[PDB]
């Protein structure tokens, strides 16, 4: 965590 | 550097191309002139560090005096009022930048990927650990009779998580060498959910484990009905049902896509996404973690208030839970609040000592799951004696  | 004055050509480029009139080309133009002559002094990436006087360093430098020179053609044209003139010849330089120079650009700085290799190891590194520590965990409590504790039992549920969590990193060290996704929509779709899924699981069992300790403790009668094994995998089946509230949702919105030469995992919030992205942000920060911190807390706070050695017992036990559950927190304490900053204050997300920072802390949130088999083998003497029992 975390991500686009 | 480079990039960033690349990109300011690319943008007042298209700027020239939808503009109506001589004085906002020529801003422009003027602006491109100063992003080429900065960009000029630079030294990239495929010329890491050549000769400053090598053939291929002489030569790109050559393409931007070239293209200098082509701004001050451009630049004469709308100076005199020649609009159009000046538009057209804005288009034959996009061209010439590209014929030139664009060989140059596009890699990977030497930084960039020890970084990378340094994530890899880390990455690894918490793989081996965690992925093996956890096998055992989960492998010492089903096949030894001797360790059906009502505590255990939500501790089965963690090295669960943590172990699922810990087989997706190799995936996402590979993504980040080789800077693409290789590995196919499904599997994307399985790591992130995966993802989330252990961040609540995680926290909710972590609650519930205090939830525990607290009707143990405080309400040791009425405890004696609800504190069986039997009634913790129900609780551990219900963590993750109401769990998968969030992470099926994840599970279908995470999607495969191509993006600018290369294939990109990632979610796909309904429109507008930036705003339900902040959504879901907000919440993973409140419900996966102030929200049940105040629980757990409260629980704690609580517990402030028999025989031998059964009181000597729970007191090991209980300190063992407020270690992982304090040990939990530092770990993700860290990356929660950076991902709020993030998302909410607009920082500088670019720089070498910023990017790597929180890289080199997301890191840490997955080290928990290395860390917990360790400390429960270190705090629980049955783990103890069992860990170093098999060899
Ligand atoms: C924040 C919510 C705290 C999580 C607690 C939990 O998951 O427990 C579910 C179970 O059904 C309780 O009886």
């Amino acid at each position: 965590y975390x991500f686009f | 550097d480079l990039e960033d004055n690349w990109e300011t050509l690319n943008d007042n480029l298209k700027v020239i191309e939808k503009a109506d009139n001589a004085a906002q080309v020529k801003d422009a133009l003027t602006k491109m002139r100063a992003a080429a002559l900065d960009a000029q002094k630079a030294t990239p990436p495929k010329l890491e560090d050549k000769s400053p006087d090598s053939p291929e360093m002489k030569d790109f430098r050559h393409g931007f005096d070239i293209l200098v020179g082509q701004i001050d053609d451009a630049l004469k044209l709308a100076n005199e009022g020649k609009v159009k003139e000046a538009q057209a010849a804005a288009e034959q330089l996009k061209t010439t930048r590209n014929a030139y120079i664009q060989k140059y650009l596009g890699a990977r700085s030497a930084s960039s990927l020890a970084l990378a290799i340094a994530i890899t190891a880390l990455y690894s590194a918490v793989c081996a650990v965690g992925l093996l520590g956890n096998v055992l965990v989960m492998f010492g409590i089903v096949r030894y009779t001797k360790m059906k504790t009502a505590t255990n039992i939500y501790i089965f549920n963690l090295a669960l998580a943590d172990a699922l969590a810990t087989s997706t990193l190799p995936f996402q060290s590979a993504k980040y060498l080789m800077e693409t996704w290789p590995f196919g929509e499904l599997l994307c779709k399985a790591v992130l959910s995966i993802d989330y899924y252990n961040m609540f699981t995680s926290i909710f069992t972590l609650t519930m484990m205090s939830v525990d300790r607290y009707i143990a403790v405080c309400h040791p009668v009425k405890a004696l009905d609800f504190r069986t094994p039997a009634k913790a995998k129900l609780i551990n089946i219900c963590i993750w049902v109401l769990a998968s509230g969030v992470g099926v949702p994840i599970m279908v919105m995470a999607v495969t896509r191509p993006r600018d030469g290369a294939v990109v995992c990632m979610l796909q919030f309904p429109s507008p996404s930036w705003y339900w992205d902040t959504v879901t942000k907000i919440c993973v920060f409140l419900f996966a973690f102030v929200v049940p911190i105040l629980i757990i807390t409260v629980c704690y706070g609580l517990m402030l208030l028999g025989s031998k050695e059964k009181d000597r017992s729970l007191r090991r036990i209980t300190r063992m839970v407020l270690v992982v559950v304090g040990a939990f927190v530092v770990c993700w304490a860290p990356i929660h609040i950076f991902v709020i900053v993030w998302t909410l204050v607009d920082i500088d997300r670019r720089d070498p000592l910023v990017v790597a920072a929180l890289h080199l802390c997301i890191a840490l949130g997955y080290a928990n799951s290395s860390l917990n088999p360790v400390l429960y083998a270190f705090l629980d003497e049955n783990f103890k004696r069992c860990f170093r029992q098999l060899c």
